[PDB]
């Protein structure tokens, strides 16, 4: 379509055709090499857990204060309550 | 590759229990089974050339397990484990087959052109993590 | 995968005693237990074909069993853990079949 | 060593993200907050009246 090649090969001396060459187990031959690799992953791991608590923490620390916001509209709200009948007893007092 | 020898070459709807082991990106060596629910579509019965090209695969059943294998290995080795174990089920079933459907979900049938074996369902049951270190440590994330 | 070998294919409304095993978004390994209320829709039992058809599958409650085993692993494993325990019974239903209502 | 850079640049790329994560994250958190403080003014100007 630079692209992907295509999925056919001509052996043109006998007239054998290889189709598709499909892949199963790239191991690596070393097995240092291979514990190394381990230590990637279990990184790869560690670090979706910490932005998994980031964002646990990020959604918590938000409701922290969406939720003392309204409640501060309550408090400011009572204490206008308190003015309209504290005003009428400044009155009688 | 060799087992069942058995000349009744079964053509109706079933599924191959298989399993097959695969690396992710993140280097996450996970092995995980299948079921493949397959058929074989035949347009000409009474066509003698297209009912004798049934038989032209002499291992059919490992010609699409062994096909199958490399195009989820293949494509899951080039994504994230993360990603994949959430959302595994999408991109398993839509690597082995189809272009997209409406990018958008591949489709649900794989045709092979060489016997007349086709795949309609791919269901999957257990991803679960080769290495044993791994899954303890993924226990702390749900702990 | 075999174990009840029967030649009378029982059709009428029942149930699959099943259960399967599965992992959530946030990793937490949990096992549940399924009903699965079945029956076969034969809009024709003259019909010699339909009729026929049948006996298509030769494990009907392993395909179906199998197939729904899938369904639920796969949405399952893409939705948190408290989100799912609290609200089980909604998506666990909804993500085996049909689309909205 | 060539695989020991990679997932340097691997953890490296994921703590990029969770690090632009916090900043946008905690980014609206403070919209929020404006908007919460706003919010106060239009009642505690109110109350400052009957006050």
């Amino acid at each position: 379509s630079l692209p992907k090649a295509r999925d056919q090969a001509v052996f043109p001396q006998n007239g054998l055709v290889v189709s598709s060459v499909d892949v199963q187990s790239v191991e690596p031959v070393d097995q240092r090499t291979r514990d190394a690799l381990q230590r990637s992953v279990q990184l790869a791991i560690e670090i979706t857990t910490n932005s998994q608590e980031a964002a646990a923490k990020h959604e918590a620390q938000r409701l922290e204060q969406e939720a003392r916001g309204r409640l501060e509209r309550q408090k400011i709200l009572d204490q206008s309550e308190a003015e309209k009948a504290r005003k009428e007893l400044l009155e009688l007092e | 590759p060799h087992a069942r020898r058995a000349l009744c070459l079964l053509l109706g709807p079933d599924f191959f229990t298989d399993v097959i082991t695969i690396e992710t990106a993140d280097h996450a060596r996970l092995q995980l089974q299948l079921a493949y629910n397959w058929h074989f579509e035949l347009k000409n019965r009474n066509d003698p050339a297209e009912a004798a090209k049934l038989f032209s695969v002499p291992d059919f059943v490992g010609d699409a397990c062994k096909a199958i294998a490399s195009r989820v290995r293949g494509a899951v080795a080039s994504v994230t484990f993360d990603d994949f174990h959430k959302n595994s089920a999408r991109i398993i079933r839509m690597a082995v087959f189809g272009f997209e459907m409406s990018l958008p979900k591949a489709r649900d049938q794989a045709v092979f052109p060489q016997n007349g074996l086709v795949v309609s369902s791919v269901d999957v049951q257990s991803v679960e993590p080769v290495d044993q270190r791994t899954r303890d440590a993924l226990q702390r994330s749900v702990q």
